[PDB]
C-alpha cells in the first residue's frame, strides 16, 4: 500500500525549539523536557518548555488541591486500605450536600462540606486556567479564540456545577466527584427530568458533537489527503494559497456543492465545537428550572406521538 | 415612492430575485399549511364533509 | 441592456416566446386535469 | 459556475466505472457513475420516507417514523406498510452511502489526493451498518434496528440503552465517549489556534506555526504539530466511531445483563474481593 | 496485447466477435454487480452464523422500538 | 418558571429554541460568507464572470499583514491564475472535462496542477528558511525509523531511478519534508516525504515511474526551496499518480486492463 | 407582461430550467402525496371502497 | 410547440438524457412501490387472495 | 442564433425528432399498460 | 465474414478474445440445452393449462395402478 | 453528425442492430421465464 | 425507432453496456427481493 | 496436473466446449430437479 501519512516513517531530531519571544516573560518559561520517540511517530517529539506564570501557579495549586481533596476523601471511603482503594477506585464518590441543606454552607464535612471545599478548589483552578489561556494568547499577540472556546466549555461546566444548583436552590443538584458516581448523576438527571433525549437543546448539543466528530474526521482526512502538497502548513495556505488548498476546496465543492477556505474551515471547526457546550449549557439550565419533564414538553410541542 | 427604483442601484437584481422567489414560495407554502392544519379552512376536509365523502 | 447572462434582446425575446408557449401548454394540460378532477370529485 | 481556480483541475480521468459516460459536472457537483447511483438512491429514500409519512397518517416531520419490521417477521421481508418500507429505505440508504464513498474515491483520483476522506466515511458507513444490518442479523430480527424518525430513533436509543441497565457502564461505550469528547475538545482547540494565528490582535502581523507551537507549549507543555493535530483529529473521530460500533456489536450478542454487572469482575478479583470496607464491601 | 498462439478462435466471423464483445461488456458489469451482491450476502451470512453460535435465543433482548 | 408560557405552549424553552434557530441561521450565513473569501467571484469555463454567483454575497474585504515584511493580502480580491492553462474545451456546453492539449504533467494541469505562489522561501518565526537540507541544518539528524539516505529509489515501473542523498527537514516542526534524490545523470530532484514509502532496502515512489524522475521540476538554489518550487514539485509528483498509470506495474491494474 | 422576456437577461436559462424542473416535480409530488394522505381524494382507496376490493 | 427543439440549443443531450433516465426510473419505481404499499393494487396480494395462497 | 450546446438548428431539430419518437413510443407503451390495468382493475 | 465497421471491439487483447470464444462455445451449448429444457417445460405448462381449462377435477378417474 | 463518441452513422447502425438483437433475445428469454412462472403461479 | 441508433453517437457503447449490465443485474435482484418480501412468492420459506 | 493440457491434443477444443456447456446445464437441471423432488428443499412448494 501507499504511504497514508498516519505515522511518520522517519524521525529527525535537532536542537530543542525554545519558542517565540513576542512578549512572553522568558523567566517564567521552564526548560525543554525530554524528546519522546513514541510521540514523534505521531506528532512532535519535543516535550516542553511550559510557561509557569502567576496564573499558572494559582491554577496548578488549586487543581492539585482539588485532586488531593478528592483523593483524601476516597482514601477515607476506602478505610485507608490500598487494596480497597484500588478495588473501588471508580466507585468512590465525593457527593454534594444533601437537599435538606439547600445552598447553605452548613453541611457537615463528611456529608457535603468536603464537596464544597473541593468544588471551590476546582472553580479557582478552572477559572485561573482560563485566564492562563487568555494571557498566553495575549503574550504572543494571537487572537483570543482559545479563550472564548474555553469559555463555552466553562459555561457548560458552571451550569452543571454552580449556576443550575443555585437556580434550583440546592447543592444536591450538582455533580458528584467520582467516575461511576458522575455517570450515575448523568443517568439520574435524564431520568428525573423525563428522558432528556427530548430536550431540544440536548438534541442540538448532540447534533454539534456529532458534527464535531464528522467535521474533524473530514478536516483531518482532507489535510492528510492534501499533505502531499504541503497542506498541513495551513497558515501558509492562508497567506499564499497553494495547490493543496485549491484541491481541498475543489474536492469538497465537487462532493457536496460547497466548500470552505483554509481559514474558514477553522471557523466552522471552532463554532461546531463551541455550540456543543453552548447548547448543552442552555439545555441543562432549562431542565428543572423551566421544564420538569422533557417527554411531556415534547408531546406538547409535536415531538412525541401522544398528545 | 418615485425613487424606489433606486433600490436596484443598491441591491443586486439577480440575488434579490432568487431570494424573493424562495421567500414567496415559502410564504405561500406556510400559509397553505397553516390553513390545512386548522380543522376549518382545510378545504379538503370541508369538501369531504360537504359531500359526505368520509363514510 | 444589462446582459448578466449575455443574451441579446432578440435572443431573450425568442427564448421567452418559446418558454411561454411551453408554459401555456403545461397550464392548459393542468387546467384540463383540474376540470377532470373537479367533475369527478369537486373540492368546493 | 466555476471557482477562479477550478478550470485547470476539471480534466478527464480518475473515474472508477463508466469512463467518460458520466464524467461531467452538474453545477458544482461532479456526477460520475456513482454520483448517478447516489442521486437515485437518495431521491428514492426521501420519496419513500414521504410516502411512509403518508401511510403513517402524520405530516409533522418530527413525528414521521419508518419503523423496521416487528420481531415476528424475523430477518425476512415484511409488508411495505409494516416494515417493508423500512427495509427498502435501508437498502437505499446503504446504496446511497456506498455510492457517495465511491464517488468521493473518483473525485480523489481526479484531483490526485489521498483516499483518506472516503476511507474515513467508510467508518461511519460501517457504524450505520452495525446498527441496521450487522447487529439485527446477529440478533436475528430487523426489529432490533432503529426507526427512521427524528425523535423515534431517539426512543430506540433510549430503549436499547435501558435494556442493559445504565448503558454508561459499557466499557467500549466509555472509550467511545472519551474519544468523542476528546475529539470535540481537540477540534475546538485546533480551530481556535489556527484562527488566533491567522487573526491576531488588531494591527499586528499574521502569526506563524512557530507561534502556535509556542502558545500550546506555554499552555500545556506540549505541541503536537499541524500534521500531528490533523492526524490526531482523524484518529480520534475514527476511533470513536470504531469503538461505538464495537460497543453496539457486543451488546445483545455476547453481553445480555446490566453492564455494571460486567464491572463487578474487577471487584471480585481473588486478592481483594473479600476485604471489608469501601463501596463494594 | 501479445498475439495468441491458439488461432482457432480467429475463425469466427467478425460480427459474432462484436456480439461477443457486447455480451462481455454487459456480463462484466453484471458480474461486478453480482460480486458486490454476493459479498454482501456472504457478510450477512457470516454475521448470521456468528449469531447462531452465540446464545442469542437463550436470552434475547425485548423489542427496542414499538412494532410498526 | 415551570409551565409559565407567554402564549400557547411557547415558554422559555420555546423562546430559547426559536432564538437559537435564528442564531444558527445567522451563524451559517456568517460562516458561508467567511468561506467565500477565496475562489470568488465565480467564472465561466472560458474565464468571464458567471451570471450565477450564489445566494450568499461576497464579504467585505479583510487584510492579512503577512509576516517578515511579505506585504499584505486582501481577500476577497482580484485573483488570477497568472499562468497559461494548457487545456482545451471538450464541449461547448459547460460542466464537461477539459482535455490537456499537450503533456499534462509538463503543462501543470489536472492532478499535476500547481499554483503561481510567491517565488520566495517559506520562513519560520525567526525569519530563517523553514525547510532546509539536513546537512545545512545545525544539529539535525535521523532520530528513529529507517534512515533513507543511501537507499535506492524505485519507481512505479519497478526500476531504480536514483539514490537518496539528503533529507530536507522543516526546522520548527522537526519533521522530514523532502528527500533529495540523485538521478542517473548526476542531477538532484526533490520528492515529498508523503509520496515516498521508505522500505527496509529501497525507497518506493508509487507516483512516478523511473523515466519521469528527470521531469521533476528543479530548485534554482541547492540550499533553499521556494513555495513556487514546492508547489511545482508536489503537483508533478501527485499528477504522476494519474498520468504515469500506463507505466505502473500493478498486478491488479494489469488484470483489470486484461478485461478492459 | 410585455417586457417579462428581460428576465432572461438576468437569469440564466439553464439554471432556471433545471430549478424549475426540480421545483415542478417536487411540487407535483407534494400535492399528490397531500391528496393521498387525506382519506378522501386518496383515489386508490376511493376505488377500493367503490368496487369493494377490500373484502 | 413547434420550437421545442430549441430545448437542445440550451441543454446538452448527454446530461439531459442521464437526468431523464434517472428521473423516469425513479418515478416508475416510486409508483410501483406506492401501489405495492396499499392493500389494493398490491397485485401480489390480490393474486394471493384470489387463489387462496395466504393463510 | 443562441448557442449553449454547440448544436445547430438542423442538428437540434433532428435530435428533437428522434427524442420525440422515443417519447411517443414510451407514451404508447404506457397508455397500453394503463388500459390493461384499468380494464383489470379500474381506479376511477 | 464481412468486416465489421464498428472496430471498437478490436481493441481487446487477443487473450480476452480467446476467453470470450471459449465462454461463447460453452454458452452456446448451455443455451441450446436450456432451450430444449424450457421448451419441454412450456409443453408441460401448455398441457397443464389445458387440463386446468378442462373439468378434470369435477370428475377425475381413480388410480389406474396400485400406488407405489 | 453530433459525434460525441467518435462513432460514425454506419458504426452506430451496426452496433445498434447487434444490441437490439441481444435485447430481443433477452426479452424472449424473460418472456419464457414469465410464462413458466405464470403457469406455475399466476399473479393476475 | 428507425433513428434510435444515433443514441450510440451520444453515449459511448462499451461504457453504456457495462452500466446496463449493472442495471439489469440490480433490477433483477430488486424484483427477486420484492418477491421474497411477500408471503406468497416467498420461495425461500420452505416450512413443515 | 502438469500435462493435462495434452487432452486438448486428443479432443477438439470447440466441440468439447459445446458438449461441456450442454453437460453443465443438464447437470444443473438434474440437481435442481432432485432438490425439488425432496419435500425439504422444494422451494416451489409455497403453501399457506
Ligand atoms: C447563554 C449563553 C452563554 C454564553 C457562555 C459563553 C459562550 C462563549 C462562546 C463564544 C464562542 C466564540 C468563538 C469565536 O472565537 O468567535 C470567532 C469569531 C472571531 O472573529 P475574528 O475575525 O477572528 O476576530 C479577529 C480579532 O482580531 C481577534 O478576535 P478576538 O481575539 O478578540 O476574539 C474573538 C471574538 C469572538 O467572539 C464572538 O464573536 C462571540 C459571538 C457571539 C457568541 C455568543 C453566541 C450566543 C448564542 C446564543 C443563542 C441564543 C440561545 C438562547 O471575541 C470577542 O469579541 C468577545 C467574545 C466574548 C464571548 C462572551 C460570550 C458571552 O467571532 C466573530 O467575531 C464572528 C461571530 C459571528 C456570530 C454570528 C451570529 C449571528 C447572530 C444572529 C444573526 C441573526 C440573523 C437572522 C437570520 C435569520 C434567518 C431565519
Ligand atoms: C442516561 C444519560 C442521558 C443523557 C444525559 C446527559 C446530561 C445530564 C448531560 C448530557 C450532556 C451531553 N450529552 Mg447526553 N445523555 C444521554 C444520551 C446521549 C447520547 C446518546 C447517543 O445517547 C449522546 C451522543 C449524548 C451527548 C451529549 C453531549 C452532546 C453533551 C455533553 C457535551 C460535553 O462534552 O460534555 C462534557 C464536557 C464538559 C462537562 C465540559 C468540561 C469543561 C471543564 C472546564 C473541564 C474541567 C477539567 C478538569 C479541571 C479536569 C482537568 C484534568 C487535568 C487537565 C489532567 N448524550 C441520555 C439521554 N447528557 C450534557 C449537556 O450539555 O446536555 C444538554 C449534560 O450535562
Ligand atoms: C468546545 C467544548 C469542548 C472543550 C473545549 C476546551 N477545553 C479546554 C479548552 C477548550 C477550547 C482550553 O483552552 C483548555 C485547555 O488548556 O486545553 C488544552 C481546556 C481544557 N479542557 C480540559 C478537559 C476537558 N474538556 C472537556 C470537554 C470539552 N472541552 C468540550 C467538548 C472534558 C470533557 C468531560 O468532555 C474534559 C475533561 C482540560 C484539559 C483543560 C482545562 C484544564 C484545567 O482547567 O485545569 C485546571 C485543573 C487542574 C490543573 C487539575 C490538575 C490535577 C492534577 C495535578 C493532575
Ligand atoms: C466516521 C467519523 C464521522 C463521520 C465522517 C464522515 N461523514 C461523512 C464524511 C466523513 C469523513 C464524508 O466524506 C461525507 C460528506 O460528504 O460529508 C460532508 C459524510 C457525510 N456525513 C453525513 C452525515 C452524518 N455523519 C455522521 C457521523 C459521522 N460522520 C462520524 C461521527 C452523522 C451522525 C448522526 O453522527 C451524520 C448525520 C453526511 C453529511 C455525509 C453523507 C452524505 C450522503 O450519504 O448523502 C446521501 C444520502 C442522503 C442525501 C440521505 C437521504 C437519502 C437516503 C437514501 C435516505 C436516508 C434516510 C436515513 C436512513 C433516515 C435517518 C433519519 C434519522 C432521523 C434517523
Ligand atoms: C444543525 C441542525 C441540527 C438539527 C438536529 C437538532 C434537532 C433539534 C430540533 C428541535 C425541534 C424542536 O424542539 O421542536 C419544538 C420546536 C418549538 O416547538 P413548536 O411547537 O413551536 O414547533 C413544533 C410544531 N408542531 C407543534 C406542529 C410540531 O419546533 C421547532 O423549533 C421547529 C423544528 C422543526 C424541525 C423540522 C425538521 C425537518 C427535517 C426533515 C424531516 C425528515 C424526516
Ligand atoms: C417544493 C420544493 C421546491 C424546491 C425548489 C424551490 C425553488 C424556488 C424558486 C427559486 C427561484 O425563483 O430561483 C431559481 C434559482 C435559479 O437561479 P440561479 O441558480 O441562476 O441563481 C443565480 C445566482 N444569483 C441569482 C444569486 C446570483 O434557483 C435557486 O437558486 C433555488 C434555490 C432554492 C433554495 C431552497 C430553500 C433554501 C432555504
Ligand atoms: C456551525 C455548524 C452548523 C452545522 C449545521 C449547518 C450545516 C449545513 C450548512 C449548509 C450550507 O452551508 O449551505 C451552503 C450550500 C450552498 O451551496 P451552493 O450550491 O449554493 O454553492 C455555494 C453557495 N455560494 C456559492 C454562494 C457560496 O448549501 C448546499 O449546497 C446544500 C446543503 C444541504 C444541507
Ligand atoms: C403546501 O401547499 C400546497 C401544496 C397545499 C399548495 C401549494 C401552494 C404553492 C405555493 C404552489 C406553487 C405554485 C407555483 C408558484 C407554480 C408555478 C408554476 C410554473 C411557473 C410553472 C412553469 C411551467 C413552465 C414550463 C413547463 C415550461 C416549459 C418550456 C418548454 C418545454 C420550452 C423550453 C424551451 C426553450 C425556452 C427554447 C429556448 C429558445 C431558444 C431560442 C434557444
Ligand atoms: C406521489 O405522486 C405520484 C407519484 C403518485 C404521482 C406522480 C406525479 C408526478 C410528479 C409525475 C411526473 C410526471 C412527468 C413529469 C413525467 C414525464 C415524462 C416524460 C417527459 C417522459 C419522456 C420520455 C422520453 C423518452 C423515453 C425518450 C426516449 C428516447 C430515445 C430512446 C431515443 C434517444 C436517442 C436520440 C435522441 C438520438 C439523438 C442523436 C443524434 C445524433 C441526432
Ligand atoms: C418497485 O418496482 C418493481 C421492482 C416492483 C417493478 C419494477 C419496475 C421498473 C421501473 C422496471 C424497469 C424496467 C426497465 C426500464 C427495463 C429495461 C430493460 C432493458 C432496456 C433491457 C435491455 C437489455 C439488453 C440486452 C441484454 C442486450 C444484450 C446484447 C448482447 C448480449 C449482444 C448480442 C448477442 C447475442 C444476440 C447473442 C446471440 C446468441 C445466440 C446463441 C443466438
Ligand atoms: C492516591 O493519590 C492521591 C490520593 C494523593 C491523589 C488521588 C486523587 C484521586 C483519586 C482523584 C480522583 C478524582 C476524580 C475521580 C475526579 C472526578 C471528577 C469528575 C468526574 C467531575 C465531574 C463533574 C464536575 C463538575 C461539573 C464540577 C463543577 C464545579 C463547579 C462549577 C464549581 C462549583 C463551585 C462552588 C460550589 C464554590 C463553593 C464555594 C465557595 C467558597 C463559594
Ligand atoms: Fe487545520
Amino acid at each position: 500500500a501507499e504511504y497514508q501519512n498516519i505515522f511518520s516513517q522517519v524521525q529527525v531530531r535537532g536542537p530543542a525549539d525554545l519558542g517565540m519571544t513576542e512578549d512572553v516573560n522568558l523567566a517564567n518559561r521552564s526548560g525543554v523536557g525530554p524528546f519522546s520517540t513514541l510521540l514523534g511517530w505521531f506528532g512532535n517529539a519535543q516535550l516542553g518548555p511550559i510557561y509557569l506564570g502567576s496564573l499558572g501557579v494559582l491554577s496548578l495549586f488549586s487543581g492539585l488541591m482539588w485532586f488531593f481533596t478528592i483523593g483524601i476523601w476516597f482514601w477515607y471511603q476506602a478505610g485507608w486500605n490500598p487494596a480497597v482503594f484500588l478495588r473501588d477506585l471508580f466507585f468512590f464518590s465525593l457527593e454534594p450536600p444533601a437537599p435538606e441543606y439547600g445552598l447553605s454552607f452548613a453541611a457537615p464535612l463528611k456529608e457535603g462540606g468536603l464537596w464544597l471545599i473541593a468544588s471551590f478548589f476546582m472553580f479557582v483552578a478552572v477559572w485561573s486556567w482560563w485566564g492562563r489561556t487568555y494571557l498566553r494568547a495575549q503574550a504572543l499577540g494571537m487572537g483570543k479564540h482559545t479563550a472564548w472556546a474555553f469559555l463555552s466549555a466553562i459555561w457548560l461546566w458552571m451550569v452543571l456545577g454552580f449556576i443550575r444548583p443555585i437556580l434550583m436552590g440546592s447543592w444536591s443538584e450538582a455533580v458528584p466527584y467520582g467516575i461511576f458516581s458522575h455517570l450515575d448523576w448523568t443517568n439520574n438527571f435524564s431520568l428525573v427530568h423525563g428522558n432528556l433525549f427530548y430536550n431540544p437543546f440536548h438534541g442540538l448539543s448532540i447534533a454539534f458533537l456529532y458534527g464535531s466528530a464528522l467535521l474533524f474526521a473530514m478536516h483531518g482526512a482532507t489535510i492528510l489527503a492534501v499533505s502531499r502538497f504541503g497542506g498541513e502548513r495551513e497558515l501558509e495556505q492562508i497567506a499564499d494559497r497553494g495547490t493543496a488548498a485549491e484541491r481541498a476546496a475543489l474536492f469538497w465543492r465537487w462532493t457536496m456543492g460547497f466548500n470552505a477556505t483554509m481559514e474558514g474551515i477553522h471557523r466552522w471547526a471552532i463554532w461546531m465545537a463551541v455550540l456543543v457546550t453552548l447548547t448543552g449549557g442552555i439545555g441543562i439550565l432549562l431542565s428543572g428550572t423551566v421544564v420538569d419533564n422533557w417527554y411531556v414538553w415534547g408531546q406538547n410541542h409535536g415531538m412525541a406521538p401522544l398528545n | 415612492m418615485s425613487k424606489f427604483y433606486k433600490i436596484w442601484m443598491i441591491f443586486d437584481p439577480r440575488r434579490v430575485f432568487v431570494a424573493q422567489g424562495v421567500f414567496l414560495f415559502l410564504l405561500a407554502v406556510m400559509i397553505h399549511l397553516i390553513l390545512l392544519s386548522t380543522p376549518s379552512y382545510n378545504w379538503l376536509e370541508i369538501s369531504a364533509a360537504k359531500y359526505n365523502r368520509v363514510a | 441592456d444589462l446582459g448578466y447572462t449575455g443574451l441579446t434582446d432578440e435572443q431573450a425575446q425568442e427564448l421567452h416566446s418559446v418558454y411561454m408557449s411551453g408554459l401555456w401548454l403545461f397550464s392548459a394540460v393542468a387546467i384540463v386535469a383540474h376540470l377532470a378532477v373537479y367533475i369527478w370529485r369537486p373540492w368546493f | 459556475a466555476l471557482l477562479s481556480f477550478e478550470r485547470k483541475y476539471r480534466v478527464p480521468g480518475g473515474t472508477l466505472v463508466g469512463g467518460n459516460l458520466f464524467d461531467f459536472w452538474v453545477g458544482p457537483f461532479y456526477v460520475g457513475f456513482f454520483g448517478v447511483a447516489t442521486f437515485f438512491f437518495a431521491a428514492l429514500g426521501i420519496i419513500l420516507i414521504a410516502w411512509s409519512a403518508v401511510l403513517q397518517g402524520t405530516w409533522n416531520p418530527q413525528l414521521i417514523s419508518v419503523y423496521p419490521p416487528a420481531l415476528e417477521y424475523g430477518l425476512g421481508g415484511a409488508p411495505l406498510a409494516k416494515g417493508g418500507l423500512w427495509q427498502i429505505i435501508t437498502i437505499c440508504a446503504t446504496g446511497a452511502f456506498v455510492s457517495w464513498a465511491l464517488r468521493e474515491v473518483e473525485i480523489c483520483r481526479k484531483l490526485g489526493i489521498g483516499y483518506h476522506i472516503p476511507f474515513a466515511f467508510a467508518f461511519a458507513i460501517l457504524a450505520y451498518l452495525t446498527l441496521v444490518l450487522f447487529r439485527p442479523v446477529m440478533m436475528g430480527a430487523w426489529g432490533y434496528a432503529f426507526p427512521y424518525g427524528i425523535w423515534t430513533h431517539l426512543d430506540w436509543v433510549s430503549n436499547t440503552g435501558y435494556t442493559y441497565g445504565n448503558f454508561h457502564y459499557n466499557p467500549a461505550h466509555m472509550i467511545a465517549i472519551s474519544f468523542f469528547f476528546t475529539n470535540a475538545l481537540a477540534l475546538a482547540l485546533h480551530g481556535a489556534l489556527v484562527l488566533s494565528a491567522a487573526n491576531p490582535e488588531k494591527g499586528k502581523e499574521m502569526r506563524t506555526p512557530d507561534h502556535e507551537d509556542t502558545f500550546f507549549r506555554d499552555l500545556v507543555g506540549y505541541s503536537i504539530g499541524t500534521l500531528g493535530i490533523h492526524r490526531l483529529g482523524l484518529l480520534l473521530s475514527l476511533s470513536a466511531v470504531f469503538f461505538s460500533a464495537l460497543c453496539m456489536i457486543i451488546t445483545g450478542t455476547i453481553w445480555f445483563d446490566q453492564w455494571v454487572d460486567w464491572w463487578q469482575w474487577w471487584v471480585k478479583l481473588p486478592w481483594w474481593a473479600n476485604i471489608p470496607g469501601g463501596i463494594n464491601g | 496485447a501479445d498475439k495468441t498462439i491458439f488461432n482457432d478462435h480467429l475463425n469466427t466471423n467478425p460480427k459474432t466477435n462484436l456480439r461477443l464483445w457486447v455480451a462481455f461488456q454487459m456480463m462484466k458489469g453484471a458480474g461486478w454487480a453480482g460480486g458486490v451482491f454476493f459479498g454482501t450476502l456472504l457478510l450477512i451470512g457470516f454475521f448470521r452464523v456468528v449469531g447462531r453460535m452465540l446464545p442469542i435465543q437463550e436470552n434475547q433482548a425485548p423489542a427496542p422500538n414499538i412494532t410498526g | 418558571m415551570v409551565g409559565v408560557t407567554a402564549f400557547g405552549n411557547f415558554d422559555l424553552a420555546s423562546l430559547a429554541i426559536y432564538s437559537f434557530w435564528i442564531f444558527l441561521a445567522g451563524l451559517i450565513y456568517y460562516l458561508q460568507t467567511e468561506n467565500m473569501r477565496e475562489g470568488y467571484p465565480l467564472e465561466n469555463e472560458d474565464g468571464t464572470p458567471a451570471a450565477n454567483q450564489g445566494p450568499f454575497p461576497l464579504p467585505k474585504p479583510k487584510t492579512f499583514i503577512l509576516p517578515h515584511g511579505r506585504g499584505t493580502l486582501t481577500v476577497p480580491g482580484p485573483e488570477s491564475e497568472d499562468r497559461p492553462i494548457a487545456l482545451a474545451r471538450t464541449a461547448v456546453s459547460e460542466g464537461f472535462p477539459h482535455a490537456p492539449t499537450g503533456d499534462p504533467m509538463k503543462d501543470g494541469v489536472g492532478p499535476a496542477s500547481w499554483v503561481a505562489r510567491r517565488d520566495l522561501p517559506e520562513l519560520d518565526g525567526h525569519g530563517h528558511n523553514k525547510i532546509k537540507p539536513m546537512k545545512a541544518a545545525a544539529g539535525f539528524h535521523v532520530s528513529a525509523g529507517k534512515n533513507p539516505i543511501g537507499l535506492p529509489v524505485r519507481g512505479c515501473d519497478l526500476e531504480i531511478a536514483g539514490k537518496v542523498v539528503d533529507i530536507w527537514v522543516d526546522i520548527p516542526e522537526q519533521m522530514a519534508r523532502f528527500l533529495e534524490v540523485e538521478l542517473k545523470d548526476g542531477s538532484t530532484r526533490l520528492l515529498p516525504m508523503q509520496m515516498v514509502k521508505v522500505q527496509s532496502n529501497r525507497v518506493h515512489v508509487n507516483a512516478l515511474s523511473s523515466d519521469l524522475f528527470a521531469g521533476i521540476p528543479t530548485i534554482k538554489s541547492p540550499t533553499e526551496v521556494t513555495l513556487l518550487e514546492e508547489d511545482k514539485i508536489c503537483g508533478y509528483v501527485a499528477g504522476g499518480l494519474m498520468y504515469a498509470a500506463p507505466k505502473r506495474k500493478s498486478v491488479v491494474a494489469a488484470m483489470l486492463a486484461e478485461y478492459a
